[PDB]
Protein backbone atom coordinates (compact mmCIF):
# COMPACT_ATOMS: atom_id res chain seq x y z
CA UNK A 1 0.00 0.00 0.00
CA UNK A 2 0.97 3.54 -0.32
CA UNK A 3 2.13 4.09 3.23
CA UNK A 4 4.88 0.93 2.65
CA UNK A 5 5.86 2.27 -0.47
CA UNK A 6 6.29 6.17 0.15
CA UNK A 7 6.38 6.46 4.01
CA UNK A 8 8.35 3.24 5.19
CA UNK A 9 10.95 3.18 2.09
CA UNK A 10 11.15 6.63 -0.28
CA UNK A 11 8.05 7.39 -2.75
CA UNK A 12 8.19 7.96 -6.07
CA UNK A 13 6.51 9.88 -8.92
CA UNK A 14 5.24 6.46 -10.51
CA UNK A 15 3.53 5.54 -7.29
CA UNK A 16 1.97 8.63 -6.29
CA UNK A 17 0.30 8.90 -9.93
CA UNK A 18 -0.82 5.32 -8.86
CA UNK A 19 -3.59 6.97 -6.25
CA UNK A 20 -4.68 9.84 -8.29
CA UNK A 21 -8.23 9.58 -10.09
CA UNK B 1 10.18 16.77 -3.80
CA UNK B 2 8.47 13.74 -3.95
CA UNK B 3 11.64 11.44 -3.83
CA UNK B 4 12.02 10.77 -0.30
CA UNK B 5 10.12 9.50 2.73
CA UNK B 6 6.87 11.22 3.01
CA UNK B 7 4.06 10.31 6.31
CA UNK B 8 1.05 11.62 7.31
CA UNK B 9 -0.38 14.15 6.17
CA UNK B 10 3.28 15.23 4.71
CA UNK B 11 2.18 12.43 2.22
CA UNK B 12 -1.45 13.72 2.12
CA UNK B 13 0.08 16.93 1.06
CA UNK B 14 2.32 15.46 -1.64
CA UNK B 15 -1.05 13.66 -3.30
CA UNK B 16 -3.04 16.82 -3.04
CA UNK B 17 -0.40 18.86 -5.01
CA UNK B 18 0.87 15.96 -7.72
CA UNK B 19 -2.80 14.94 -8.27
CA UNK B 20 -4.18 18.85 -8.82
CA UNK B 21 -7.76 18.81 -10.10
CA UNK B 22 -7.78 15.04 -10.41
CA UNK B 23 -8.24 14.35 -6.86
CA UNK B 24 -6.73 10.82 -5.12
CA UNK B 25 -7.39 8.23 -3.04
CA UNK B 26 -5.51 7.84 0.71
CA UNK B 27 -5.77 4.42 1.31
CA UNK B 28 -3.58 3.69 4.60
CA UNK B 29 -4.58 0.12 5.76
CA UNK B 30 -5.12 -1.27 2.39
CA UNK C 1 -13.38 22.75 13.84
CA UNK C 2 -15.39 20.94 10.56
CA UNK C 3 -17.79 23.15 10.57
CA UNK C 4 -16.47 26.13 8.52
CA UNK C 5 -15.49 27.08 4.75
CA UNK C 6 -12.71 23.94 4.04
CA UNK C 7 -11.32 24.37 0.86
CA UNK C 8 -8.00 23.40 -0.80
CA UNK C 9 -5.30 21.99 1.67
CA UNK C 10 -7.32 22.55 4.57
CA UNK C 11 -10.08 20.73 3.02
CA UNK C 12 -7.94 17.45 2.30
CA UNK C 13 -5.81 18.13 5.96
CA UNK C 14 -9.71 18.14 7.39
CA UNK C 15 -10.55 14.76 5.58
CA UNK C 16 -7.18 13.57 7.20
CA UNK C 17 -8.28 14.69 10.55
CA UNK C 18 -11.20 13.01 10.49
CA UNK C 19 -11.09 9.80 8.75
CA UNK C 20 -7.82 8.94 10.45
CA UNK C 21 -6.67 4.76 9.69
CA UNK C 22 -9.67 4.90 7.12
CA UNK C 23 -8.21 6.94 4.55
CA UNK C 24 -10.55 9.13 2.24
CA UNK C 25 -10.86 9.48 -1.21
CA UNK C 26 -10.36 13.39 -2.86
CA UNK C 27 -12.69 14.35 -5.63
CA UNK C 28 -12.54 17.98 -6.33
CA UNK C 29 -14.03 17.86 -9.83
CA UNK C 30 -16.92 14.92 -9.65
CA UNK D 1 -19.29 17.29 -4.99
CA UNK D 2 -17.21 18.22 -1.66
CA UNK D 3 -16.07 21.43 -2.83
CA UNK D 4 -19.51 22.49 -3.18
CA UNK D 5 -20.99 21.06 -0.52
CA UNK D 6 -17.73 22.10 2.29
CA UNK D 7 -16.00 24.99 0.30
CA UNK D 8 -18.10 27.12 -1.63
CA UNK D 9 -20.65 26.46 1.63
CA UNK D 10 -20.27 25.17 5.09
CA UNK D 11 -18.98 22.03 5.87
CA UNK D 12 -20.09 19.25 8.14
CA UNK D 13 -19.08 15.86 9.90
CA UNK D 14 -21.93 13.99 8.40
CA UNK D 15 -20.65 15.05 4.59
CA UNK D 16 -16.85 14.48 5.80
CA UNK D 17 -17.58 11.19 6.85
CA UNK D 18 -19.27 10.34 3.98
CA UNK D 19 -15.77 10.23 2.01
CA UNK D 20 -14.18 8.27 4.38
CA UNK D 21 -13.30 5.17 3.09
Amino acid sequence: GIVEQCCTSICSLYQLENYCN
Amino acid sequence: FVNQHLCGSHLVEALYLVCGERGFFYTPKA
